[PDB]
């Protein structure tokens, strides 16, 4: 699970 | 013929025509998992790093820091590697043990940060490392450092014209950073002049490209696409390029990765899953079933394998 740029 | 260091192998990755989607072979995926860390951001790391050798903010003497918890991270660490420079980047403790083992591996100093923090904690941190001896640090930017889209416009989209004798007609592609789908566009409608239709794919879970350009309360959200859908509207993605936002789901997005393997013996990632599945979406739209549709995979399954993918 990814939010606010993370994982990118 | 014979590349100096591994940075400069970046790119010329293969177009595969896909047989189990679209309408009669009008969508082709450009497979960036064939790349030297084996995903699209090899290209920017390396272009990012060269461009602050170019001007100068990145020495011999300076270290690299940055906050990055994906395929950037890797990126950066095999370029700093190839290329002398010690580097430090910071993330969340969400991070699979594989992709610390991997950046470690790749001689990264590693910094975690504050799980329930995420990826704010993660870059506040890297901040920080970097006001101790800002003499000391460069930190390079993802989202908003113009060597990000410049070198898609140099290197991925010639590549997609040349291998497609300029008849690429869409180009869908996932945006992360966007600095993918900017330099592709770029290139092609501008440096070869052709009037092709680009299309953004972001997670229907947190849709806020869609919202924006609708007008409509910008609504960011949790999801299982990793690689896109940062929750904000990057620097590097060029709204004015875009002619069209695809919304895809995760469990979509999931299902047609398992599909690219098992149907077309094609290893992507689930952010390429979401990219073809918008991909077919259009090509069966009888207005694009003749147009030659080109969609960027931006990395391998084996990234993948031990999270919702299997």
């Amino acid at each position: 699970t990814f939010e606010y740029g993370d994982g990118i | 013929a014979i590349y100096a260091d591994n940075s400069y192998s970046i790119g010329n990755t293969p177009l595969v025509r896909l047989k189990h989607f679209g309408h009669n072979g009008n969508v082709v995926v450009k497979i960036e998992g064939r790349n030297p860390s084996y995903s699209v951001k090899c290209r920017i790391g390396a272009n990012m790093v060269w461009q602050a050798e170019k001007d100068g903010t990145l020495t011999k003497g300076k270290e690299i820091v940055d906050a990055t918890s994906g395929n950037t991270g890797i990126a950066l660490a095999y370029v700093a590697a190839a290329r002398g420079y010690k580097i430090t980047l910071t993330m969340p403790e969400t991070m699979s043990l594989e992709r610390k083992r991997l950046l470690c591996g790749l001689g990264v100093n590693l910094v975690l940060t504050e799980g329930a923090k995420g990826a704010k904690g993660a870059i506040a941190k890297a901040e920080e490392i970097v006001a101790s001896d800002p003499s000391r640090y460069v930190m390079l930017k993802q989202f908003e450092n113009p060597a990000n889209p410049q070198i898609h416009r140099e290197t991925t989209g010639p590549e997609i014209w040349k291998d497609t004798d300029g008849k690429v007609d869409v180009v869908v592609a996932g945006v992360g950073t966007g600095g993918s789908i900017t330099g592709i566009s770029r290139a092609i409608k501008l440096d070869f002049g052709k009037q092709i239709t680009s299309v953004a794919v972001e997670p229907v879970e947190s849709p806020v490209i869609s919202q924006t350009l609708a007008g409509e309360e910008v609504k960011p959200g949790p999801h299982k696409i990793q690689g896109i859908g940062a929750g904000f509207i990057p620097k590097n993605l060029d709204l004015s390029i875009i002619d069209r936002v695809e919304t895809v789901d995760s469990d979509t997005a999931l299902a047609t990765a398992r599909r690219l393997m098992a149907e077309e013996g094609i290893l992507a990632g689930i952010s390429s899953g979401a990219a073809v599945a918008a991909a077919d979406r259009l090509a069966k739209l009888p207005e694009f079933a003749d147009k030659l549709i080109v969609v960027i995979l931006p990395s391998a399954s084996e990234r993948y394998l031990s999270t919702a993918l299997f």
